[PDB]
């Protein structure tokens, strides 16, 4: 038992380009502080906006 | 070559060991095994002092 | 791990202060009377001058009643905050939060207040503030505006939980509340 | 707890012994200083074993996600 | 219990002893009891401490069952697991034994500062029984690295003129090869995720992971037990450092070295210890030929000894890596039978002669017998076990291990033969130098043995001829135990 | 009194649970001791046989010696590490 | 509580009159106002909540399981180093006055330990670049507290010089990055981790390998150590690797997303040629400060290989790595602070001139402790000990948990010159053991009233009259059973290890 | 040709002209943040150079502080 708990915490998971954490909770740009709809470049619509992606937490 | 990178290839030791599948091809540098096929003892060994003969 | 329910993200501070339990003020009653009592401990641990008992001044007394009052309030501020998040027993609080948030829907009022605030400063004091009791330790940061992040869904206080019949509310639609997101932008998507 | 509380409590008392011998006093001098020192390590004590049990809710808990992670692996 | 009890006993035993002799410090001057005759009140609850962990080991001695296969008394202590077999039993025994002769040897020949000693003979003595039962590689090196913060300062402080010389080369030598076997102790952890013996009794790794775990492994015990060319540490180590660190030294710490052989290498690296074998024997016996022949031309009366030992430590190391039983019974015996004759001759050599005449040089001493008879007849007897004489317990040990290695290897094995001569050539040559001849006109004649010393000699003796008439006592215990260790596959 | 020996050879077993694992060695060393002592009362034979037949033992110990010979190399303790780590039928 | 509190000491300092015995009452609210930091900080923070790693104010400082054990480490170290200053050490008047003169010695700490715990907070690099100054001028301001002094002056403007670089390349990497993305926050460059030119962040990381002296830059750090007081370098040498080594560990963690090949064997050049200076360095020196300044540069070389390696093995062993290290280091500097005491007076030799900034400066000044104060040499000896690595102190471990990341990640070469750079090492930490007590029994019969304790007058006779301050001597107590004592609990504290987490999750 | 360090010989042989060149170098960053950010038409890197100005500022101070304290020091005697 004490052999199998530590090859589980012991591994570590590979990261590379495609999976990797980043702790960003929203987006940016919904509200500026003068002229927020500029060049009507900013497609993401906050009012049908995509579920985000939630951080994963282990202790929970 | 190292561990980390050979474990996470399938090369490790992660799963445990068992001994009734006896690898005919030679194991990994980092692979542990159960038991091994006697024809590697003999070609490490050599034949002799108490392997196989005595 | 002891989660509860959220009641607020970003906890204001007046609100912050109204919810503290009998026992935080105690909190802030020692620190308040700990930190003289501390350096009056120091003493008997070692003496500053000499090898015998000796009480410090006067004015020493004083600031250091100071630092324990603007010392003690965090331990009562960061205890309140988290029943708040979620992170301590928060029945007691939950109760009053829905109270109040219901008395203020059914008034036709929001729940989070007016605001001196145009929209966007709204959203730039809610990352300011949000979660600043984390380093409450390291220096201060209050939520002391009217704004409306506190990551929470307005319809978990329409549903009547066990107890809370016999407060006979009733709860117009959120389109019709006054300062909300949903019920501001009638005329110009651009503008409240 | 009390088993391992009284352990703390003589550690704490070990301290203080070790104090004399860096201060070269006989070690009957102010008694108190060893009742001091247990009642203080005992303190750290309680907070510590709170601390160990605390963790092993935690890490078994952690635990269960890791085994489900490393079939996803062995498959 | 055996641990729990140990650990708890001596601890205890420590902090009585600082208790009660530090105490006294303060501000006055040392007008105490205690320190009347030499700390003599201090010197023996010290001495009676050693005395008891040998009662401790009886204890769990009568239930150790010399048939179950297999680690006994298996208790978890410290989150350590500790367990007793049968090569482990007679070890710790041996160990403890030496324990209050050590002491006693040194009873009435210091400047001053007996607690210290006592404490530092003691804690020497418990942690090096400690590391014949635990049941790990990081437990056993944790006990096997321990002790060079007691030996170190222990050769420094009660030392010969050139002790600062030495303090460095038993601290520098054990750390700087004993970390080549960290890292093999850390690559089992790595690959396995545990360095439990049982655990990794049954892993077969890699034909090439096997060798550079060999490696870091045999590095750390070729200098631990003195082997060719890394040899170059105990002689001055044992020329310099006191007769309660010769004793425990030569006695059981270059035993640990065998011991380690055991655990480490026979049965987790089972296959590429064959293919290390015939290395191992070319080494070993350039050692034992070279560090007999060495001898010959030193000069030094403690030196002389101290090659003395490597010669029969190169037999251990011959037999114990044969793969037979013969082999390995006959080289644990001679450890036992090493671990009494050998300190036996510190005592003789650096613990009478050099404690009334003050000097070390082989030139001065001849003819010692027409005024110390009684220290001859011990001098004659030491020097004939020491040389393998059949009586002796020496001889079992070294036929079975000339035996064992006959049977591994045949042709290179049978120059482990050259034991019997040359073992007789520089051991005799002082033996007859110290007792030929008129006496000799450097030295005064002076009080001849006392009981003290007459004392040690009588039963560092016994235990040898005991061995050596009736070695049934050993073999019966291990040879379950030692048959584990053998690998071979016979179709 | 006198424990038996657990017939347990490695080939029924998975290593892993080590209680089994424990059994196939020790079962392995304790059927490897009883062929020494056969070996021993063979040569017990041996040995009387050689004295009592006196000129006559090269005819009427031919056997007893022939088999000795034959069973010597072999009747001696092994261990099971051989026969663990290996596998003979590869 | 630091920023309120401080700002009440700082206006609290200059109102009341300038007495060193204010003044260090005014030390001891320092103590008070950590102390209520702690509490505060524990209350709020907990490892179950931070494992996610939770942003705060506008995204500037990211706070997560593991930044957040740093944090309570730098206010535990220093809770212990004000007992320096907020207690006598020693006793006597002339020695001890030297702590109690400048009042606004515990306002500069204060002022760094904002800075040392932040550090490793921040998210975007223009929080980073001012937080590093914050922490960074802190020291120079520290190093030249005692003006009065030529040596702390000019150490002081060695280091401000030497910083002054550091602070241009940390800064200059910043720019850059921001050149080629146009992004500031740390989160958002995260998305374009593959696309940005990687060695930008290894020219950032050569800016923070000068601050905590890594070879090649090694030379300052050992010339700064050796000139300053020993109540100043007892924390310009700690403090500053505490929040900086937790700061390099993080950027590792992103640059390791990528996996450079390049950038492992650049970093492990400088770890390889650190160990290989931080063990022949300390080999012929004379100087004690000297020698613990290459001490330190060994073990910075012996976690940075943890940090290089960067596995879930690195985070348990730097975490229990720099706790271990961090009391060892408060254990010894209490230590030389105390025996001061029992230094010879003359009633001349080389004309040796000692100052009472550095009153212990010489190795050769130890001599003869075993027999002035036998339970003190032992403290010392455990401590060094330690550091050598003779198990089961503390000092074991932590080379023991290093080796294991090391060697989990192919660093095969580096796992082999650390031990033989542990083993060379070795050479001069037993110098200083043999001059404490290989001396004992040739000068046990010695008569000497001519040490420094000896000054102070009789007071009763009668009653007992303990040479050393209470405080002073508990702490050393404490702290030399932990290092001792350290293998009852070890299992039960590297399971403590096991959960701080950086982003692991599962 | 700056791979052969050509920069030492440029600068003073005073601790006054090291404290000159670290400015100049600073300087450099600034020239660049500003570069980028007009080019990308940004403010959030306008407000990097304002505080690299104003942080560098300080620097400038508390090196010139620690300066003229080391050099009273020499000529602090003070005998009449
Ligand atoms: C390393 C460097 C570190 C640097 C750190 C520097 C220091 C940082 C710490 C300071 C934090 C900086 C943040 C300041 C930026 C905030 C600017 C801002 O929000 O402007 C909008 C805000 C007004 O906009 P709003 O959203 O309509 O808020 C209306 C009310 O003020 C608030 O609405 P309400 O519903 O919460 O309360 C309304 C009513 C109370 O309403 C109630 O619900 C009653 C609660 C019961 C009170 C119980 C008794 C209290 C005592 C009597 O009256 C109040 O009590 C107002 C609350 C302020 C009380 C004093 C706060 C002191 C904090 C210290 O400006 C203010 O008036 C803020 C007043 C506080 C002044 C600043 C205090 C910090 C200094
Ligand atoms: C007074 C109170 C007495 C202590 C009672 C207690 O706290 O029990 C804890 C433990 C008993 O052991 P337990 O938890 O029941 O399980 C076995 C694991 N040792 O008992 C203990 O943990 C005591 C362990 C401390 C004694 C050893 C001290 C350090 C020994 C260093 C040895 C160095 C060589 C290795
Ligand atoms: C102080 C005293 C110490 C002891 C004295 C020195 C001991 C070493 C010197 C004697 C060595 C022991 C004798 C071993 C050689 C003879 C052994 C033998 O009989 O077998 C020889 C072996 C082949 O076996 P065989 O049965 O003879 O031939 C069958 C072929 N189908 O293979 C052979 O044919 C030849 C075997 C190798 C020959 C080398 C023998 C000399 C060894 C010298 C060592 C180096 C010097
Ligand atoms: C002063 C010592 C007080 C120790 C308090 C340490 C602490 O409480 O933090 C625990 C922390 C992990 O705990 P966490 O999950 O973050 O939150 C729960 C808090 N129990 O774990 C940590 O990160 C602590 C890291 C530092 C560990 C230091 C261990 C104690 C240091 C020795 C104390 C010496 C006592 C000297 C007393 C002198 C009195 C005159
Ligand atoms: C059997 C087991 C034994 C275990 C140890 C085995 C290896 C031991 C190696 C020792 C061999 C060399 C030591 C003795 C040679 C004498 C060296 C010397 O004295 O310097 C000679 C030369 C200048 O000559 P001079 O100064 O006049 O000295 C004359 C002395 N007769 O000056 C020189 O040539 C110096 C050469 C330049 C230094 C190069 C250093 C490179 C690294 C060397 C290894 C250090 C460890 C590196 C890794 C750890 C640190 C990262
Ligand atoms: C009109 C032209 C004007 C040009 C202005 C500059 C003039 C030249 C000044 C000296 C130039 C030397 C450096 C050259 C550029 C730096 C190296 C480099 O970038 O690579 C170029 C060259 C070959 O690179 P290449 O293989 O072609 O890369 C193609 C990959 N697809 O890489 C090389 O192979 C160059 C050889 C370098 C290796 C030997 C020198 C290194 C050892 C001494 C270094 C000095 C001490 C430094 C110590 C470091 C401090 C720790
Ligand atoms: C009730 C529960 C709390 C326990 C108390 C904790 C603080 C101690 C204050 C007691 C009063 C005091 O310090 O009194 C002073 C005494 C004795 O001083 P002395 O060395 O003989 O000096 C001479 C004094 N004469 C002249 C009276 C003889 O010092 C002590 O006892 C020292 C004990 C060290 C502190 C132990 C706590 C460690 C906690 C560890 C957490 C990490
Ligand atoms: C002159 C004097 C010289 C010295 C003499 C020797 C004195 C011996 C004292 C024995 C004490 C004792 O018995 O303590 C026993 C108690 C009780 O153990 P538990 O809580 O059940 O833990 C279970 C332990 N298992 C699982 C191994 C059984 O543990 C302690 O208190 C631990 C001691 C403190 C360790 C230091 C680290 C803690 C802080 C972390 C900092 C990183
Ligand atoms: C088996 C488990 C043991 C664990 C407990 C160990 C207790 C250690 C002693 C503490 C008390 C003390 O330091 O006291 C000092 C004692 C006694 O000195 P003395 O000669 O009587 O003093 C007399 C002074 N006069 C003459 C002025 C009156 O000497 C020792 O230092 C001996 C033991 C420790 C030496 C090596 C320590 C390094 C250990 C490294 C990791 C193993």
């Amino acid at each position: 038992s004490t052999a199998d708990l530590y090859g589980l915490i012991s591994f570590t998971p590979k990261r590379d380009i495609h999976h990797y954490v980043i702790r960003v909770d929203e987006v940016p740009g919904k509200h500026f502080p003068t002229n927020t709809t500029g060049n009507f470049g900013n497609t993401v619509d906050f009012e049908n906006l995509e579920p985000r992606r939630k951080p994963i937490n282990p202790y929970l | 070559n190292s561990y980390r990178a050979a474990l996470e290839a399938g090369n490790g030791n992660e799963g445990g060991f068992d001994n009734k599948v006896i690898k005919t091809e030679r194991q990994g540098f980092w692979e542990g095994v159960y038991r091994r096929p006697l024809s590697q003892t003999v070609e490490d060994l050599g034949e002799g002092r108490g392997i196989i003969t005595q | 791990m002891e989660t509860y329910e959220l009641i607020d993200s970003d906890p204001k501070f007046s609100r912050v202060v109204r919810y503290f339990r009998p026992s935080d003020y105690l909190t802030w009653a020692l620190g308040t009377i700990g930190a003289p009592g501390l350096m009056v401990l120091f003493e008997k641990i070692e003496p500053a001058k000499g090898n015998t008992f000796k009480m410090p001044p006067p004015s020493i007394m004083r600031i250091a009643t100071t630092i324990g009052f603007f010392g003690g309030f965090y331990y009562a501020y960061t205890s309140s905050t988290k029943r708040f998040w979620g992170y301590s027993e928060n029945a007691k609080e939950v109760a009053k939060d829905r109270y109040e948030v219901k008395k203020a829907l059914s008034e036709k009022k929001s729940p989070y207040g007016s605001s001196l605030l145009n929209p966007y400063q709204q959203d730039m004091s809610a990352r300011n503030s949000t979660n600043s009791q984390l380093l409450l330790a390291i220096f201060p940061w209050f939520n002391v505006a009217n704004h409306q992040s506190h990551g929470i869904d307005l319809r978990k206080y329409y549903e009547v939980r066990d107890g809370e019949e016999n407060w006979n509310f009733t709860l117009p639609p959120l389109d019709q509340v006054k300062d909300l997101d949903v019920a501001q932008y009638k005329e110009y998507s651009n503008y409240p | 707890m009390i088993a391992s509380l009284a352990g703390w409590g003589l550690f704490g008392v070990t301290v203080r012994a070790y104090q004399q011998g860096i201060r070269k006093v006989p070690f009957s001098y102010y008694p108190l200083g060893y009742v001091y020192s247990a009642l203080g390590w005992v303190a750290f004590g309680y907070g510590f074993n709170l601390w160990t049990e605390r963790n092993d809710k935690l890490l078994e808990k952690r635990v269960e996600k890791l085994k489900e992670s490393r079939n996803l692996r062995l498959s | 219990m055996l641990v729990q009890n140990l650990i708890i006993f001596n601890i205890i035993g420590i902090v009585l002893l600082v208790l009660l002799n530090n105490n006294n410090n303060g501000i006055l001057n040392k007008k105490s009891l205690l320190t009347i005759k030499n700390e003599l009140k201090l010197k023996q609850i010290g001495l009676i401490i050693s005395i008891i962990n040998i009662l401790i080991i009886i204890e769990n001695w009568i239930g150790f069952n010399s048939n179950y296969y297999g680690f006994q008394n298996i208790e978890r202590f410290l989150n350590i697991y500790w367990g007793i077999d049968g090569i482990s039993l007679l070890l710790v025994l041996l160990t403890l034994i030496l324990g209050p002769i050590a002491i006693l040897s040194n009873w009435k020949n210091l400047k001053g500062y007996y607690t210290y000693y006592v404490i530092s003979i003691n804690m020497l003595v418990i942690l090096m029984a400690l590391n014949f039962i635990c049941l790990d590689l990081v437990s056993f090196y944790i006990l096997f690295e321990s002790t060079l913060a007691p030996l170190f300062l222990l050769i420094g402080i009660y030392g010969a003129n050139n002790k600062n010389k030495a303090a460095y080369y038993v601290l520098i030598y054990t750390l700087a090869s004993s970390l080549f076997m960290l890292l093999s102790i850390v690559i089992y952890y790595i690959i396995i995720n545990s360095t439990d013996y049982i655990y990794i009794n049954n892993i077969i790794l890699s034909i090439n992971l096997q060798s550079l775990l060999f490696i870091g492994i045999i590095i750390g015990i070729a200098v631990k037990t003195p082997l060719m060319p890394v040899h170059t540490w105990l002689p001055t180590v044992h020329s310099e450092s006191p007769l309660g660190g010769s004793i425990l030294l030569a006695g059981v710490i270059l035993k640990l070295a065998i011991y380690g052989v055991i655990r480490l290498l026979l049965p987790n690296l089972s296959e590429i210890s064959m293919m290390f074998t015939p290395i191992i024997y070319i080494i070993s016996i350039l050692t034992l030929i070279y560090s007999s022949l060495i001898t010959l031309k030193q000069t030094d009366l403690k030196v002389i000894i101290a090659y003395s030992s490597i010669s029969h430590l190169a037999v251990c190391m011959i037999g114990i890596f044969a793969n037979n039983l013969i082999g390995i019974n006959g080289s644990l015996i001679l450890c036992l039978a090493h671990g009494f004759v050998s300190p036996a001759l510190f005592i003789l050599v650096g613990g009478i002669l050099y404690d009334r005449y003050h000097n070390r040089l082989i030139n001065y001493y001849q003819g010692l017998s027409t005024f110390m008879p009684i220290f001859s007849i011990y001098l004659v007897v030491f020097s004939f076990c020491n040389t393998g004489t059949p009586l002796s317990g020496n001889f079992v040990g070294e036929f079975l291990s000339i035996t064992g290695a006959v049977i591994r290897h045949p042709i290179i094995g049978s120059l482990t033969a050259a034991s019997v001569l040359l073992s007789a050539c520089y051991q005799m040559k002082l033996t007859n130098r110290l007792t030929g001849s008129v006496f000799s006109q450097y030295l005064h004649i002076t009080n001849d043995v006392t009981n003290r010393e007459i004392f040690l000699l009588n039963w560092l003796l016994i235990p040898t001829i005991i061995i050596g008439i009736y070695p049934s006592f050993v073999t019966n215990i291990l040879n379950l135990a030692s048959s584990t260790l053998i690998y071979s596959v016979l179709i | 009194d006198h424990v038996r020996s657990p017939n347990v050879s490695f080939d029924d077993i998975d290593y892993n649970n080590s209680q089994d694992l424990h059994n196939a060695q020790e079962s392995l060393l304790r059927e490897q001791w009883i062929r020494v002592s056969a070996l021993k009362v063979c040569r017990k034979a041996l040995e009387s046989c050689y004295k009592t037949s006196g000129p006559n033992h090269y005819e009427d110990c031919r056997e007893i010696a022939e088999k000795y010979l034959n069973m010597l190399p072999d009747h001696r303790i092994q261990g099971f590490l051989g026969y663990q780590k290996n596998d003979p039928s590869k | 509580m630091l920023f309120t509190s401080l700002l009440l000491i700082i206006v609290y300092g200059s109102l009341v009159n300038k007495s060193h015995l204010l003044t260090k009452l005014i030390n001891r609210l320092g103590l008070i106002i950590i102390i209520y930091t702690l509490l505060i900080h524990l209350n709020i923070n907990t490892l179950e909540n931070l494992s996610i790693g939770i942003n705060m104010f506008n995204n500037l400082l990211l706070i997560n399981s593991f930044n957040n054990t740093i944090i309570e480490l730098i206010l535990i170290i220093c809770i212990l180093y004000v007992l320096l200053i907020s207690f006598n050490i020693t006793g006597l008047s002339i020695i001890d006055n030297l702590n109690y003169s400048k009042r606004t010695f515990i306002v500069i700490v204060l002022f760094n330990i904002i800075g040392l715990t932040l550090l490793p907070l921040v998210n975007d690099i223009m929080i980073l670049f001012i937080i590093i100054e914050l922490q960074s001028y802190s020291l120079y301001l520290l190093t030249a507290i005692f003006n009065e002094s030529h040596n702390s002056t000019k150490s002081a403007l060695y280091y401000f010089i030497v910083g002054s670089i550091a602070s241009f390349i940390i800064l200059d990497a910043t720019v850059s990055i921001y050149d080629d993305l146009g992004l500031t926050n740390i989160q958002y460059i995260l998305m374009y981790i593959d696309k940005l030119e990687i060695f930008d962040l290894l020219c950032l990381l050569f800016g923070l390998f000068i601050k905590i002296g890594l070879a090649p830059f090694y030379s300052y750090s050992i010339t700064i150590y050796s000139l300053s007081p020993t109540i100043i370098t007892n924390y310009i040498s700690l403090m500053p690797k505490l929040s900086i080594l937790t700061l390099i560990y993080i950027i590792m963690h992103y640059i390791n997303i990528v996996n450079n090949t390049d950038l492992n064997y650049v970093i492990s050049f400088l770890i390889l040629i650190s160990m290989f200076i931080g063990s022949f360095g300390g080999l012929n020196v004379i100087r004690i400060k000297t020698l613990l300044a290459y001490s330190s540069l060994l073990n910075v070389s012996y976690m940075l290989l943890a940090i290089l390696s960067n596995s879930n093995e690195s985070i348990i062993a730097y975490i229990y790595y720099i706790i271990q290290y961090s009391l060892t280091h408060i254990n010894i500097f209490s230590i030389i602070l105390v025996i001061s005491i029992y230094l010879p007076i003359m009633n001349n030799m080389l004309n040796v001139m000692i100052t009472k900034y550095s009153p212990i400066e010489y190795i050769n000044q130890l001599k003869n402790l075993f027999i002035n104060n036998i339970f003190i040499a032992i403290a010392l000896c455990i401590s060094i000990f330690s550091l050598i690595g003779i198990p089961p102190l503390t000092g074991f471990y932590g080379k023991y948990l290093v080796l294991i990341s090391g060697l989990n990640n192919g660093y095969v070469l580096l796992s082999i010159v650390l031990i033989i750079a542990s083993s060379i090492s070795t050479v001069y930490y037993a110098t200083i053991l043999k001059v404490l007590s290989f001396d004992t029994l040739s000068f046990k019969d010695i008569i000497s009233n001519n040490l420094i304790i000896n000054t102070s007058p009789e007071n009763n006779n009668n009653e007992i009259k303990p040479e050393i301050s209470n405080v002073i001597s508990y702490v050393i107590s404490s702290l030399t059973l932990i290092i001792l004592l350290i293998i009852i609990q070890y299992e039960n504290i590297v399971k403590g290890a096991y959960l701080v987490l950086l982003y692991n999750w599962v | 040709m700056d791979l052969i360090l050509l920069m030492l010989v440029a600068v003073g042989l005073n601790i006054i002209d090291i404290y000159i060149m670290i400015e100049i170098l600073i300087m450099g960053c600034t020239v660049n943040t500003i570069y980028s950010a007009s080019l990308d038409n940004d403010m959030i890197g306008l407000i990097y150079s304002l505080i690299q100005i104003i942080i560098a500022g300080v620097e400038s101070a508390i090196g010139l502080s620690i300066l003229v304290n080391y050099n009273r020091i020499r000529n602090s005697e003070e005998i009449e």
